[PDB]
């Protein structure tokens, strides 16, 4: 009883803390990166024209 | 002749026309004030300038004079312990000059110092077939370093008369036949900091440097003649690994480049260098070392020079033979200069902003580094070894300039600021972290000590603890087998007793090529035998404090192991 | 001859343009004389041929082209220093903001000023005890240092400031500078009243810069300050402590000029000459020698969006002699300045203390502590996450939190001695057994 | 027929052209002497700019741009069937003939389906039939499974006048439709862009 | 001659008065002092020409110095004897050999290969490496090349897979060109010497552009080597190896003279035309039809940040059949060829396998010891999340299968040429590890012919 409770508790920190965290954050970078990216293109596009 | 005009002041960028005579790169002189600046562009007879002071207050109508001659450095008797700027003035003498502990404008000093004797010693016999790095003599400018003075490049022909004797670096002290006529030779030679000094053969750097630094020297060496960068964030002990290189590595000269960087570090550095002693030889350091320094709020454009001084420098210590080590602190202050003055060019930027040319620049810096024969009939050895510094924005090493670096260098010593905040120190990260010369320099060790296993096996435990510790973040210590555990204690040793240096302790500072291999010996022994759990471990410490032993006390502890 | 055009060609934003002059100087201090004889001063940024494109401090709002004038006054900008700016509140373009006395000026000087030899420099070394236990010990203060706070937006870094200019062998003071950039009334009256309070009002000169004053205003306000300070400490021999908030809207205010310049623009839109500007404002302090005086700085500014990689943080790291971070999670425990260690450094500490300095104890405790606060840190993140229930790792677990509960955690009126400082940071040393001191060798162990 | 235009520059695959203002826009062209695939972009007064879809290496201002007087289009028509061919059209089959080599040179220009074939016509509309688009005249065996059926093109509208079965090429006329605008002349292929 | 230098900028120079003039274009400086500096036309107007010195501009006075236009892009002087000599990157002597009289001289862009008259990969290139040869097989005609990283090893690798090279039987031996892209010179140094140290040089045309070298002398590098193994393979009828790297140097090159003309980046920062660019490069390659001789290409590129997304490495994987990627973690262990067989692929292998070519069991065995790597990789993380309480006897295996196959059959070593029979039989004893009943993708027929 003592190793399920063990098991469920490591089980439950990867499904509802590890796990979203990593999800969360993987979002977060893909968006700035993405975001980035389109300012950048944008401001050489405006240098180009100087 | 001709007097140039300003057109335009924008910053450190500066117009003149009427600049029709000059030619790209001469150095100026701008405005009333005499500012020194480089010519870097021509539009019909408008030139633009590139000032490397502070152009406040200058504006159109001021008057500019091309010297007809590119940035240079002199080269000659006088050079070693001074600290220069970043075109090579001196900043002792500028002191004395303007009678201030501040840097003011338009003033222009030479080099060196051209009214000090020396003692001229004629190594070379009249009536000899001389050419260029042909040694004519030479002058003790240290108790050990021999300035040897060179047939400069562009001289051919052979030595009519020479003598020994007290001279100044303008005296004339060799005539040389030459078919262009009699030529007078003196002890100093200058050269243009953006050209290479001439050699005749490059080579392949095979012979390791001792830093005594043990993840160094151990698993991330760097040869003579080889090049390495030390990528890391602020606070990562960016300073003290430069310094404690330069100050044991085995070289028989060191050129420090403070590229944008704290005035305090060169501040420390000539108080410091002076005071420690070799000795088997008796003098100091800095006896040993050159410094050019180019602070943060000096003047942008100069940063650029800095570091091209510093080169030219090292490359003509090299030419007599000498193995040299520069340490450029930091490059990135060098690249953000290039930066600043693209985007005041408005020239199309490549990554955030640097110049798209940014990674052939770096590549023409490194490419001045190297193991050489070097000019003359002596076809002299020579190598000049490269530490480099990279500043990336928060240890982002994708950024441009550490990633450009790399191409080119063949070390990464990449400093990590998880290891810096536990005062792990060195912080170097031993899995980023890489040396292509790790092969060729395990040859060498398992030549000289009767290594290269025991190197590899260490590294293996290494990313074994780390392809383990993946896992345990993301599960839990909990189901770990006695094995994994085992793995994981010897990876700790490794660490611990090994990776982890003092700078500061008086003898954890430095581990020679034999104290290493022992303490290597006896972590990979402890982790064989034990191989061979919670039992085990209840039954190390004397490892633990191997690095603190002044060598039989080291080598004993095999034998406590296995009993 | 007083040197005046009314040729003003074009005015877009904080920029104006102004043909058919002639010995325009870069850099040069202006003033447009408006329509209703309104006085504004301005910079020239650039100068081509006959033209010059200069910046207005106050803004162009409500003038007129046709019947404005510009005026070129001959010099940079300039600060009017004297022993008399002691007690003194000044604007942000140097201006006397308290309706005393206007000051008759010793000298003017340019408030760029000048770099200082680095032959010439002195190497800082000289203990300054805080009181705060997280910066003696940890994060060691010395006279001549550049070490500055970061913080965030809603954190207490006015009331740390404030605590360690109030706290901070000899019966030497500090004079402090004081310089307010683009900050709220109620932050800057927050130091008003402290100085008051405690006196130290006439041991300070201060440069205000408030959120409603004209923005471009504040790229001269540090200068201003800097060149204040350089001078009480070079010139008249005084000790000088320097305190400027907020940095990050002295950045701003340099983006908003690199816009309306339409610059090529660096990370952020920011400048690519960040990192000169601001090491151009930092690197004014140290020490020379053979003079009495000296510059200390501790620089205010908040991390945007908490985020330390920002250029603003991340630049200014790379310039100064460390940095002292406050964060939201120390700050919502209710800690006492909510100093996180782990990331915080001083660069100049080593030379600082030891025996006869501080105390022997004081490296090898420092770097012990760090490690079992280090340690203890990442096992109560385990506890939180796996549960309370090894043997070891649980003794760490406690200790990190007595470490923040007891030594970090002191409150903003307490002012430790280095000696207590150290006797309670081995008190938490020996929560933990003897065997896992490693950072400290034998002779200290058997004698603290 | 339509004007000749002289290169201005030259710059990576960039080409600009002055008079051009006869040409129209998304014409396919033919840039330099060599005469490489390009297309028009844009138009500023007379100067056109092109882009150019092969090599630019050798091309200088000073030489000609001939434009193709249409956007890219298809030749469809007898022979068009078991043909390989590339994205624009080019028989490839054809290139390894004529050209005697494995390459596609740039400047080599071939047209898509074969103009001198004779095929087999077979009339199935008599004369005097009123027609449109899309109306069968007649149709050709093309291969041994496919019957290709001969149609009134799009924008032909009217009576037919003379039409008779016979040998032909894709290039004779093998019908008369007296329209709106006049008697005009049918052959087996219409062009249409892509 | 023009004496009509208008303007310098950085390395470029703007020259009026031009006529005739072409894009792309060889140019002269004579300087004021008598020195000859050769530049490129990057693009040409009306009035005038823009063009960029390859030495740099340093000390040119415009008004004195003067400028020369060729009437010819760069170009290769070619012939047979060119074999056993190593040239720079604009194909100009380095060895200091002796006095090269060329056939003829062609332009470097090459013309495309007619897509009906390609022929189809057919005969099997025993490169000596197993996890090549076997589990990624190169045919003859190929484009695979090997995606690597800063300090990972494939200059070792790229020295062995050249080395090592051959077909079997055949009598006609392979020619090398080699061409070295933006590289230090120490490892310049290193491919030239071990190319003679072998003898291998002499099967060789070496084309060395190094990291200092300018990136017009950097972009034309690729195309001078192509040229020479097309004129080797299609008109000498010779079988050619190509051999380049670096790739992502080559590609720095272009964004820096994209940069010179203003271009507005695509994707990351690179010209939008890169796919032209690279494909250009990586089709001048296979057999043609009616042809004896063939061109089987190896590009190597770093992977920047080792990332497989990046356009360099993403482009490239879109134009070449398949690639062999090299990884950290491997080397980081010791393994030598650090080939990772996962990510790994070639698109021709089945082509160029099976009895006649290799050996019948060639294809089975390679299936077989790809599912049992990927499951003893499993079994080993297995034992680490769950305990080796976890693991079955049949997982015990598994996991000491996929030991055993990283450690002696991809780790061979950088100077080991295993046959393909020695290859094979290795993969069967490390196959023989498992029960019967595991092997369940070879059939029994050949099951019971090779398991020992």
């Amino acid at each position: 009883a003592e190793e399920i409770e063990k098991t469920r508790r490591r089980v439950n920190a990867l499904e509802y803390m590890t796990i979203p965290q990593l999800e969360e954050t993987i979002y977060y970078i893909k968006m700035k990166l993405e975001e980035n990216e389109r300012a950048e293109v944008t401001r050489l596009i405006k240098v180009k024209n100087m | 002749m001709q007097i140039g005009k300003i057109i335009k002041v924008s910053g450190p960028l500066v117009m003149a026309e009427n600049m029709s005579e000059a030619s790209i790169q001469d150095m100026c002189l701008v405005g009333d004030l005499g500012v020194i600046g480089e010519i870097i562009e021509m539009r019909q007879d408008v030139a633009s300038i590139q000032v490397y002071e502070e152009t406040s207050g200058i504006g159109p109508g001021e008057p500019v004079r091309s010297t007809g001659e590119a940035l240079s450095v002199e080269l000659g008797p006088g050079i070693i312990s001074q600290m220069f700027d970043g075109i090579q003035r001196p900043l002792d003498t500028f002191m004395e000059v303007t009678q201030s502990n501040f840097l003011g404008r338009g003033v222009q000093l030479p080099a060196l110092d051209h009214e000090k004797q020396w003692w001229f010693e004629a190594t070379i016999e009249e009536g000899t077939e001389v050419s260029a790095g042909d040694i004519i003599g030479y002058v003790d400018e240290t108790k050990i370093i021999q300035h040897k003075i060179m047939v400069p490049n562009g001289i051919k022909g052979t030595v009519q008369k020479i003598e020994s004797g007290s001279f100044t670096i303008d005296d004339p002290i060799c005539v040389i036949e030459t078919e262009q006529g009699l030529k007078e030779l003196t002890m100093m030679q200058k050269w243009p900091v953006r050209r290479g000094r001439p050699i005749k053969q490059k080579l392949n750097p095979d012979v390791p440097m001792i830093t005594g630094q043990r993840v160094i020297d151990t698993f991330f060496p760097v040869t003579k003649g080889g090049a390495a960068a030390v990528p890391g964030p602020f606070g990562a002990g960016k300073t003290v690994v430069q310094h404690q290189i330069a100050k044991w590595s085995d070289v028989d000269l060191v050129v420090y480049v403070g590229c944008g960087e704290r005035g305090n570090e060169m501040t420390d550095v000539v108080n410091e260098f002076p005071e420690l002693i070799d000795p088997n030889t008796g003098e100091s350091l800095m006896e040993r070392t050159v410094l050019i320094a180019n602070t943060s709020n000096m003047p942008v454009a100069a940063r650029e020079a800095s570091i091209y001084t510093g080169i030219t420098i090292a490359e003509y210590f090299r030419d007599m033979g000498y193995d040299v080590a520069i340490m450029a602190d930091s490059t990135s202050r060098w690249a953000e200069a290039l930066r600043e003055m693209s985007g005041r060019l408005e020239e199309m930027p490549g990554d955030e902003g640097y110049p798209a040319y940014l990674g052939s620049r770096l590549a023409e810096y490194y490419e001045r580094s190297g193991r050489v024969i070097a000019l003359g009939s002596d076809q002299r050895e020579g190598s000049i070894t490269a530490i480099s510094a990279v500043s990336p924005s928060g240890g982002d090493i994708s950024e441009p300039v550490t990633q450009n670096t790399l191409r080119v260098v063949k070390v990464f010593w990449g400093l990590d600021s998880s290891l810096a905040q536990k005062r792990h120190f060195p912080s170097i990260n031993w899995i980023q972290s890489y040396s292509l010369y790790s092969t060729e320099v395990g040859r060498y060790m398992d030549q000289i000590l009767q290594w290269s296993d025991m190197v590899t096996e260490g590294m293996r435990i290494l990313q074994e603890e780390e392809q383990l510790n993946e896992i345990v973040r993301l599960v839990g210590i909990d189901s770990l087998s006695d094995n994994d555990r085992l793995t994981l204690e010897v990876a700790k040793s490794i660490r611990e007793d090994y990776l982890q240096q003092n700078a500061f302790d008086d003898v954890d500072t430095f581990t020679s090529r034999e104290k290493q291999f022992n303490m290597l010996k006896v972590i990979l022994t402890f982790g064989k035998e034990a191989r061979k759990f919670n039992e085990i471990m209840e039954g190390r410490e004397r490892i633990s404090r191997s690095k603190y032993i002044p060598l039989a006390k080291i080598s004993s502890i095999n034998e406590e192991i296995k009993e | 001859m007083i040197k005046e055009y009314r040729t003003i060609k074009e005015v877009v934003g904080p920029l104006m343009a102004v043909e058919k002059v002639s010995g325009v100087k870069y850099e040069e201090l202006i003033e447009v004389r408006m329509q209703n004889g309104e006085i504004r001063r301005g910079q020239v940024l650039e100068v081509q041929e006959d033209k010059a494109m200069v910046q207005i401090f106050e803004g162009t709002s409500g003038i007129n082209l046709k019947n404005s004038s510009v005026r070129f006054l001959g010099h940079p900008l300039q600060l009017g220093v004297s022993e008399d700016m002691i007690g003194r509140v000044f604007d942000g373009l140097g201006r006397p903001k308290d309706n005393g006395p206007e000051i008759l000026p010793e000298k003017y000087l340019d408030i760029n000023g000048e770099v200082i030899n680095p032959i010439a420099r002195d190497y800082p070394d000289e203990f300054i005890q805080t009181g705060i236990s997280a910066i003696d010990h940890l994060n060691t203060l010395v006279r001549g240092q550049k070490l500055p706070v970061f913080s965030g937006s809603g954190l207490p870094h006015k009331e740390l400031a404030a605590q360690i200019a109030r706290q901070a062998d000899s019966s030497d003071d500090f004079a402090v500078v004081f310089a307010a950039i683009g900050i709220t009334f109620e932050e800057a009256e927050f130091f008003m009243e402290d100085f008051r309070q405690t006196g130290a009002i006439d041991r300070s000169v201060m440069f205000m810069n408030l959120a409603n004053d004209p923005a471009i205003e504040r790229i001269a306000t540090p200068r201003m300050a800097l060149t204040a300070a350089e001078y009480l400490a070079y010139e008249k021999g005084m000790h000088v402590l320097v305190i400027m908030t907020d940095m990050t809207n002295y950045a701003e205010a340099l983006r908003e000029i690199s816009a309306a310049r339409r610059e090529v623009p660096g990370r952020r839109g920011y400048p690519g000459y960040l990192y000169t500007n601001l090491a151009t404002l930092f690197e004014r302090a140290g020490r020379i020698r053979g003079l009495k005086g000296s510059v200390t700085q501790i620089p205010i500014l908040t991390m945007p969006e908490d985020d330390k990689t920002h250029p603003i943080p991340d630049l200014t790291g790379y310039i100064t002699e460390g940095q002292i971070i406050l964060t939201r999670e120390l700050y919502k425990s209710g800690i006492q300045p909510p100093i996180d260690v782990l990331p915080s450094l001083s660069r100049l500490k080593d030379k600082g203390t030891g025996a006869g300095k501080t105390r022997e104890d004081h490296a090898a405790t420092m770097n012990q502590l760090f490690a079992a606060y280090a340690q203890g840190k990442q096992a109560k993140e385990l506890a939180v996450v796996l549960g309370e229930s090894s043997d070891i790792d649980k003794i760490y677990a406690k200790f990190a939190e007595r470490f923040e509960n007891e030594y970090v955690n002191q409150g903003f009126y307490t002012n430790r001695t280095i000696t207590e400082t150290l006797d309670l940071g081995w008190e938490l040393l020996a929560m933990l057994p003897r065997t896992e001191l490693k950072r400290i060798k034998d002779d200290l162990l058997d004698k603290y | 027929g339509m004007q000749i235009g002289k290169i201005i520059k030259v710059s990576g695959p960039l080409v600009m052209a002055e008079n051009m203002s006869e040409a129209s826009i998304q014409d396919m062209c033919l840039v330099g002497d060599l005469g490489v695939i390009g297309e028009i972009i844009e138009m500023r007064q007379d100067v056109a700019s092109i882009q150019v879809y092969e090599e630019t290496s050798g091309i200088g201002p000073g030489e000609p741009v001939r434009s193709t007087g249409e956007a890219l289009s298809v030749e469809l028509g007898p022979g068009i069937i078991s043909q390989m061919f590339d994205g624009i059209q080019r028989p490839l089959d054809t290139f390894m003939e004529v050209t005697q080599s494995n390459f596609l040179g740039r400047g080599v220009q071939l047209p898509a389906l074969d103009h001198e074939k004779q095929w087999w016509f077979e009339a199935t509309i008599e004369e005097g039939t009123e027609v449109s688009a899309g109306d069968i005249i007649g149709y050709v065996d093309e291969t041994k499974i496919i019957q290709h059926k001969i149609m009134v093109p799009n924008g032909i509208k009217g009576t037919v006048q003379k039409i008779e079965s016979g040998s032909f090429t894709i290039d004779d006329p093998i019908c008369v439709i007296e329209t709106e605008q006049g008697l005009k002349e049918l052959t087996m292929m219409q062009k249409w862009p892509v």
